[PDB]
RNA sequence: AUUCCGUUAACGAACGAGACCUCAGCCUGCUAACUAGCUAUGCGGAGGUUCCCUUCGCGGCCAGCUUCUUAGAGGGACUAC
């Protein structure tokens, strides 16, 4: 039952901070976007002033960055943007290595694959495409069958013999894809209002729905049932699970609140207070945390709230 | 404070100070108060109201210097007249060029005026707009048909005001300023 | 001035008494939803009829307002009441 | 460092490739040097003695920075506004002869040649004439 | 065998000239032809302006007339005969289409 | 060879100059305008007309005049330019063959008052958001002076009125003197494009209407 | 290859700064930003470097090309790409720790060392010579 | 701003105003240029110390590219905070 705390903060984005990325290699380097239109690397210094600081910029995007994601490998980072783009970055030299084109409106979330082979972005254009990473081919997942609104998030379920694509969107309805003959498999409808952010569980057994109604529905990704359902109380904007202690974690207006999802009990809920970080590590009324990232080992959570201000919470008393 | 940042890269802001609470907020000739290396800025001090006090001093007696119709728009010719009108201040007073400026501008700034006709108090941004007004007026007609250039009749006219004497031109038009307000009390 | 005509406060209404579940108080994803739910000729146009009805969301928040029907809203006022 | 024509100022340049020119022997002055003016702009004749090697000095600096020049180009540089009287001033084109035999007379000093696309070019030699005398100059 | 043929295209009416610009590009794409182009040139704008009084009184005022020409140029490497196939398709109205043979 | 500069403005004095001339000739036929297809190998002129039976002649023999006094009068190589007589979809929202239409009722002798409100409504009944018609000169007193008859809606400024309004001037030369025609049809939203302009008016804002599944 | 290419404006000049990595080479079409005409702004287009300080330089080669306005213009365009072009080189190659220190120098001395004028010459309307300017109006 | 909020024996509309259209201001993002250029490279000239450095000229539809130029499509401001 351990809880979080404060370990800092970092403030190199100068507007919400749409997106957070770590590390499968557990380094000390995060990948942020935000709508200032630009990414950035960042160096962990745990010690130190800041807990990290803006190693490189990159800022080809010309609207919006609304998710990046990183390769197994750490070398190279996928976004995508409101003017339609994704764009794979190369890390290393901070430019542009590849572009993808094909998206009619604003990109809203992308995803890599377990083997980073294949990528799968969502669009307002109600419309979700699979992509190869280092070929030219595209498969656009339009269907009689398919969402009938904005599609604000897909996640490759982490299951290597059945691959399986996980969409949320604002039709409210969370459809389930097998990504071997790229049709529908199932259709989740438990949600009041519209759904902006879906979460597969590391083992891929388990799901995490929520958005406007302020409620988060737990679905079964292998028979697609609605096992239980918590309660945030506010819009949410992002879920992720633990990678290690089977939490979920879920970002809302009101504060960031954690479910320990054996007992169904909130373990903290993690609340702004500047007057806080003003005297340990020292604009707009309405702050919160736009964006949720767990660290490879666990020991931190990254958020990113929309005074663009990144707090990074640790494991502890 | 210090600053790096000279004048002409001639004239240090160091020790310049503005002995006057009334017009202190109103001339920026400090080295806090953004010093610059030459008085050409293409600055937009007209888009708001007090706006124009914070343009520095020296460029504000730049820019009087472009009249008449004539000389409206030869910039150039203004900043050449400054720096040498400067660099004569510095022989006859032995003084910083910049500190002597300031003390012109605060001693021919006239504080009182009458208007509809009784007396009232002037604000201190049009007493150092009227201060130097009246410093280029008498520097630009002294100059006039004569065999003395512009420079040294402004350098001759700046070290009378800062010295208060009524040698001055523009000290003996804020007299006459103060004069007429306190006979229409 | 900045003072919004007939044409922009009598859009911004409509779009909320209709689509009040779908807006929310952040203008740029409000202009966003005008794209889907009407036809606005013009980009000005709808960037101002988006920014009044962020405007009239966070109105709605605190309380209720005159012109806007909002009928979830009335009836939870009329069991309150009842 | 190595200075050269651009890495010195022109007004230097000019005053010290003048004496170089003057100094040489090998321009041959016309006639009419102490009696014409430089263009119908002009009131006066140039105050200079030595006006004739200043301007040949000067079009050598400028054939120097840019080929195919011509007679008609050299008038517009040296030209100016006219006073008209009680009339508005106005553009007008400076002498072409003064022109024209400066360039011929650098022309047989081989400091430029004829350009295939027309006008005048430098040659290697007055390459190396303008570079000497730009290193010679003292820094300041 | 193949050479650099040049087609030029002048309208008044942008939509008319863009839109047979990009059907003789996307017709040579479907052939395989290389293409440079369009590059557009700066727009002719003839400008006339007269006083509207048909008299000489009243206050002065005056009509600023305008009539732009926008002009675009595409470079097809292949043989005449096929590039006269692909400009032979039906061209939208006041769209003056001009086929060369690039002097090169 | 001459410059494009003039080139384009030869063309659009060839239009203006072929419109009047057809104007005229065709003055009792109907006439509402004219399209020039110059095309290779062969220019086309569609000649549009609410009565094309008159312009075509018997047997079409005074589309062929038309024909070649055009061909000959601007310089056209023999058999390289054709006319086409068409006919005016709805004749009721051409302003041109509206005030043609007034006109020669006002020459006949139709009163004005009577004349004017058979276009009015004659318009409106064709599906026009609105009309205008306005008559001034000599009506029946020595002074001059003018009546407007006005029905629905109408736009008189900004850039819509270039795409809604269809107006159109003419003269009638009575026995007292010549009295002016102006015509003004405000057109209707047609999507298809053909009734009336499918860009809807600037400040025409519809919401579509929510849906229930 | 680790070069930017930045660009400044001030009305219509356009001044752009190809800067390289190399030992501190200063200037503008070939000559060395020392000798910038006129002599009194020269002040002007020398803050970057007396603002950072040349040491900042001495890792970079510069070599500025401008186009259009005029005199004073052209020195404001120059002032400007000057800025931004050691700005964007420091961030593509240098630290991002680094371009934040130098553009909080040159942001607290002058906002349009970095950020463009955005003023033009408004167009003459007939009924007098100027923009707003009307001829003389007389009743009898 | 007869612009709006409200008041209210008026209610609901029509014009003008606004919207709108053109030009200008931002875009290191998109489209792509031998009638626009840049960078690099090769060769050549000149200067300085054979490499190297500075500078200029010329060439390459197979150097690369679009920052600068051009002009299409879009984005951007809503008083948003
Ligand atoms: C007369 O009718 C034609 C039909 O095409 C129309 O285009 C004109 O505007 C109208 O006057
Ligand atoms: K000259
Ligand atoms: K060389
Ligand atoms: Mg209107
Ligand atoms: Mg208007
Ligand atoms: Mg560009
Ligand atoms: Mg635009």
């Amino acid at each position: 039952q351990e809880s979080l705390v404060l370990r800092g903060t970092m403030k190199a984005h100068t507007d919400w901070v749409t997106a957070i990325a770590t590390p499968i290699d557990n380094s000390d380097m995060i990948v942020t976007s935000s709508r200032d239109k630009s990414i950035i690397v960042w160096s962990l210094t745990k010690d130190g002033s800041q807990y990290g600081v803006p190693r490189r910029r990159l800022t080809g995007h010309g609207h919006f960055v609304e998710d990046v994601v990183l390769s197994s490998d750490g070398m190279f980072a996928l976004s995508g943007s409101w003017d339609g783009e994704l764009r794979l970055w190369d890390l290393q030299a901070g430019t542009t290595a590849r572009r993808f084109v094909g998206h009619t409106k604003d990109v809203l979330s992308v995803a890599f694959s377990v083997d980073n082979r294949q990528i799968v972005s969502a669009s307002r254009d109600k419309t979700i495409k699979l992509w190869n990473t280092l070929g030219e081919c595209k498969y656009t997942i339009q269907e009689q069958d398919s969402h009938s609104d904005w599609v604000s998030c897909v996640r490759f379920s982490p299951n290597n013999l059945q691959p399986t694509i996980v969409s949320g969107s604002w039709d409210r309805t969370v459809k389930i894809w097998n990504l071997t003959n790229c049709k529908l498999r199932s259709t989740l409808a438990g949600h009041s209002g519209y759904v902006n952010t879906v979460a597969v569980s590391p083992d891929g057994s388990l799901c995490a729905s929520g958005g406007k109604d302020g409620v988060i529905l737990l679905w079964d990704l292998a028979e697609g049932k609605k096992l239980y359902s918590l309660d945030a109380g506010s819009i949410i904007h992002t879920l992720c699970f633990s990678p290690n202690r089977y939490w979920l974690c879920a970002a809302t207006e009101s504060s960031i609140k954690i479910w320990d999802l054996e007992s169904k009990s909130i373990v903290v809920d993690l609340k702004v207070d500047l007057k806080q970080e003003s005297e340990m590590f020292g604009k707009t009324k309405v702050i919160y945390c736009t964006s949720l990232s767990w660290s490879a080992d666990g020991s931190t959570l990254f958020s990113g709230y929309t005074d663009g201000l990144i707090r990074v919470w640790g494991i502890g008393r | 404070p210090h600053t790096d940042v000279l004048l002409f890269n001639r004239w240090s802001y160091d020790g310049v100070q503005i002995a006057d609470m009334s017009v202190e907020d109103y001339i920026t000739a400090t080295a806090n108060k953004h010093p610059t290396y030459m008085p050409h800025t293409a600055g937009r001090y007209q888009a708001k109201r007090f706006r124009k006090a914070q343009c520095p001093i020296v460029e504000r007696l730049t820019n009087s210097l472009m009249m008449h119709g004539r000389n409206n728009g030869k910039k150039l010719m203004a900043v050449r007249i400054i720096k040498h009108a400067m660099e004569i201040i510095h022989l006859l007073t032995d003084q910083n060029p910049i500190q002597v400026i300031v003390d012109a501008v605060i001693n021919s700034g006239p504080r009182e005026d009458a208007t509809r006709r009784q007396a009232v108090d002037i604000s201190p941004l049009r007493r150092v707009n009227q201060a130097i007004y009246l410093l280029t007026t008498g520097a630009r007609e002294s100059a006039f048909r004569n065999i003395k250039t512009i420079a040294e009749c402004l350098a001759d006219e700046l070290i009378n005001a800062a010295k208060g004497s009524s040698n001055s031109y523009a000290i003996k038009k804020k007299d006459e300023i103060e004069r007429v307000a306190k006979a229409n009390r | 001035g900045r003072v919004r005509t007939k044409t922009v406060k009598k859009s911004s209404r409509q779009v909320i008494e209709r689509y009040y579940s779908k807006m929310t108080l952040d203008f740029h994803t409000n202009k966003k939803i005008l794209e889907e739910v009407a036809i606005i000729p013009s980009k000005r146009l709808r960037n101002k009829i988006a920014g009044f009805s962020t405007h009239l969301m966070k109105r709605i928040q605190k309380g209720p307002v005159r012109g806007i029907s909002l009928k979830l809203q009335e009836e939870e006022r009329e069991r309150r009441m009842d | 460092p190595a200075r050269s024509v651009k890495d010195v100022s022109p007004h230097d340049f000019v005053k010290a490739y003048a004496a170089h020119l003057k100094r040489s022997g090998k321009l041959e002055l016309p006639e009419w040097t102490d009696i014409v003016k430089t263009g119908k702009l002009k009131e006066l004749a140039p105050y200079d003695p030595d006006w004739y090697y200043i301007r040949a000095a000067s079009m050598a600096r400028k054939i120097y920075l840019r080929g195919g020049i011509g007679v008609g180009g050299f008038r517009r540089i040296y030209g100016g506004n006219q006073r008209n009287g009680s009339r508005p001033r106005h553009f007008c084109k400076s002498s072409g002869s003064v022109a024209r035999h400066i360039l011929q007379q650098l022309q047989t000093m081989n400091i430029i040649d004829f350009d295939p696309k027309g006008g005048r070019r430098i040659t290697s030699n007055g390459q190396r004439d303008l570079d000497q005398v730009a290193g010679r100059i003292s820094a300041a | 065998m193949i050479h650099k043929i040049r087609i030029t295209l002048s309208s008044k009416n942008v939509k008319n000239l863009e839109k047979v610009c990009a059907d003789l590009v996307r017709g040579a794409k479907d052939k395989r032809l290389r293409v440079k182009g369009p590059v557009r040139m700066p727009t002719k704008v003839l400008n006339i302006t007269t006083r509207k009084s048909p008299c000489g009184e009243g206050t002065n005022t005056w009509d600023r007339f305008e009539l732009r020409v926008h002009k675009r140029v595409i470079d097809l490497f292949s043989s005449p005969d096929v590039v006269k196939q692909i400009t032979s398709i039906t061209i939208e109205p006041g769209v003056e289409v001009e086929v060369t043979i690039a002097e090169s | 060879q001459m410059s494009k500069k003039r080139k384009f403005v030869a063309d659009g004095v060839f239009f203006a100059e072929l419109n009047e001339v057809l104007t005229r000739e065709l003055a009792e036929d109907g006439y509402s305008g004219v399209e020039v297809r110059v095309t290779p190998m062969r220019t086309e002129i569609i000649i549009r007309a609410t009565r094309t039976q008159n312009v075509l002649g018997d047997k079409g023999r005074r589309i062929r005049e038309l024909t070649s006094v055009v061909q000959k009068r601007f310089n056209f190589d023999e058999n390289t330019v054709e006319l086409y007589a068409e006919k005016v979809n709805n004749r009721g929202l051409c302003a041109i063959a509206q005030a043609e239409s007034l006109r020669y009722k006002l020459l006949g002798g139709l009163a004005v008052r009577r004349a004017c409100y058979g276009v009015l409504r004659f318009i409106m009944e064709s599906g026009a958001k609105g009309c205008e018609v306005i008559v001034s000169g000599k009506l029946r007193a020595q002074r001059a002076k003018s009546m407007k008859f006005k029905d629905g809606y109408m736009i008189s400024s900004g850039q819509p009125v270039k795409e809604y309004i269809d107006s159109a001037v003419r003269h009638v030369l009575l026995r007292q003197g010549v009295l002016g025609i102006k015509v003004k049809i405000m057109l209707d939203w047609d999507p298809k494009g053909k009734q009336g302009p499918t860009t809807p008016l600037p400040d025409l804002v519809t919401i579509h209407p929510p849906k229930e599944e | 290859v680790e070069s930017v290419q930045c660009f400044g404006r001030k009305k219509t000049a356009v001044a752009v700064t190809h800067c390289k990595r190399g030992r501190g080479l200063i200037k503008i079409n070939g000559v060395p930003i020392e000798l910038v005409q006129p002599e009194i702004l020269r002040y002007k287009a020398f803050e970057p470097i007396l603002l950072l300080g040349r040491h900042r330089f001495a890792g970079v080669d510069m070599r500025i090309r401008v186009k259009g306005g005029g005199h004073t213009s052209q020195i404001y365009a120059i002032r400007q790409s000057i800025a931004k072009a050691l700005v964007a080189f420091y961030q593509k190659y240098v630290d991002e720790q680094q371009k934040k220190e130098i553009k909080d120098i040159l942001i607290r001395y002058d906002r349009t060392l970095l950020v463009a004028d955005p003023r033009r010459c408004e167009p003459k309307k007939f009924g007098g010579r100027g923009a707003r300017s009307r001829f003389q109006k007389s009743y009898r």
